């Protein structure tokens, strides 16, 4: 049932299904599935078939997921996966596809989530939303299929005269990335940052800040004593601070009329990049001009000037009333 | 591990980053970096404080109200009233919340600070310039400064 598990994973595979059954705790449940799917994608990934259609450098080819796909209903939808296995042949999304990349994800989104087409529709038109919905297909067709179906998501959603696809960064984490030139912008500093979306839990964060503001105001002569105090507040006020700028700046563009469409943000990123190029450690700024129904907003950008000489979008910020 | 921190808070200074490949906000990163030195090495944590409360060549305004704060509420407490009764017309939003905050608690201490003479003339005269910046709202400018006069009428 698992013949590509050794002895040792297929008793670790057994208790991990038992605590996801019998505990109480739901963190140990969490540890527990994540444990099984570990041990799962060992199974599936060892495969010999598998192994030839995935190893050096074709892990997100149509291939790989279709060998991947063979064993998962061996040891058992299949046709959602049919119209996703076939989007990994393409390399740039253009009008010949667009819509067939934009189909298949939304009739995806409706049977892996039960959610009905409009609904489907408004998950995977947003970064956020495809993103977890790219990343509920790696069990099945493996993480670098999974992340290169998130980046042809991008380029559907982004269509515009720049190109998206995913840049490793300090640790091997994937990030979408709008490209143009000598000129980079991670995508979530616009569909997300920008837009009202930075991460963080508002209310916990504040909860936990103005905890220790209460006891500050209590003794501040105690409080001071041991400066993990203060490190703790002043790192949760800045937390709450990027949270209120990026809520304050997806209002300033929501009340000029510049609201949260993909073919907004589209537009947004190919400004900012058109005026980032060539540019030099001199001036690290640009700031553009855009202009909605109610009014314009200009958008100041800083670029960080990279070794090999190309800027990335390092902050994003209008100004406020 | 500090030298590493050290390391991250003289990028940010030289470059705005403090490394390359790095895709947060570069102020966060050195914030981190800034408060994590100050937790292992008070002595060497103050001097950058120092370091961002004069450079005239940082991005952020969030890390120098940081910077103040680290140093009022630390035994060189006293360098950070002398920058204030001096630099009182230039101190940026952060700085001013951060010196209008400290007080507003030091108003509840048993043993407070000797305050040098009108420095709380120095504070208001800033909030009255600073007051229509639209920028005030994220640093609670008013709601801070209403508590700092009805502590101090």
């Amino acid at each position: 049932e698992n013949n590509y598990l050794s002895v040792s994973e297929k008793t670790e595979l057994e208790i991990a299904k038992q605590k996801l059954k019998n505990s109480k705790d739901p963190a140990e449940r969490e540890k527990a599935q994540q444990k099984y799917d570990a041990l799962l994608e060992k199974d599936i990934s060892s495969d010999k078939a598998v192994i030839t259609a995935c190893s050096n450098g074709q892990a997100a080819s149509a291939a790989c997921a279709g060998e991947r796909l063979k064993v998962i209903a061996a040891k058992g939808y299949p046709d959602a996966y049919g119209q996703i296995v076939n989007l990994l042949n393409i390399t740039s999304v253009d009008a010949q596809n667009q819509q067939q990349v934009k189909d298949a994800m939304v009739n995806y989104a409706m049977v892996q989530f039960g959610v009905d087409r409009a609904t489907a529709q408004a998950y995977v038109e947003t970064y956020d939303g495809m993103k977890v919905v790219a990343a509920s297909m790696a069990p099945v067709i493996g993480a670098a299929a999974a992340s290169k179906i998130e980046v042809l998501a991008g380029k559907q959603r982004l269509s515009n005269s720049f190109e998206v696809s995913s840049l490793p960064d300090a640790n091997g984490k994937n990030h979408i990335t709008a490209v143009k030139g000598d000129a980079k912008i991670p995508v979530d500093k616009i569909e997300l940052y920008m837009r009202g979306k930075a991460s963080g839990d508002l209310d916990s964060l504040q909860a936990e800040y103005n905890s220790l503001k209460d006891a500050r105001i209590s003794s501040q002569k105690e409080f001071a004593k041991d400066p993990n105090n203060a490190k703790r507040m002043e790192v949760l006020e800045k937390q709450i601070h990027n949270i209120e700028r990026s809520q304050d700046m997806a209002r300033v563009l929501e009340q000029a009329g510049i609201v949260n469409t993909a073919s907004n943000n589209s537009m947004i990123m190919d400004k900012l990049l058109d005026s980032a190029q060539g540019a030099t450690s001199a001036n690290r700024k640009t700031s553009v001009v855009v202009s909605g129904p109610n009014g314009n907003v200009r958008i100041y950008a800083t670029w960080t000037i990279l070794p090999d000489g190309t800027k990335r979008l390092s902050t994003v910020n209008t100004g406020t009333f | 591990s500090t030298a590493k921190d050290i390391e991250g808070l003289e990028s940010y200074l030289a470059n705005g980053y403090v490394e390359a490949n790095s895709f947060n906000d570069p102020e966060d990163d050195a914030l981190e970096c800034l408060s994590n030195l100050l937790v292992k090495d008070s002595r060497g944590g103050l001097s950058f404080c120092k370091k961002i409360l004069n450079s005239n060549n940082i991005d952020g305004v969030f890390i120098k109200g940081s910077a103040l704060n680290f140093l009022l509420l630390s035994e060189q407490w006293s360098y950070a009233f002398e920058y204030l009764t001096s630099n009182a017309d230039n101190i940026t939003l952060a700085e001013l919340e951060k010196a209008l905050f400290y007080f507003y608690c030091a108003k509840n201490e048993t043993d407070p600070y000797p305050v040098p003479e009108g420095l709380f003339k120095k504070l208001m005269k800033r909030y009255e310039e600073l007051k229509n910046d639209p920028d005030a709202k994220f640093y609670h400018l008013h709601e801070t400064y209403d508590d700092f006069s009805k502590a101090y009428p």
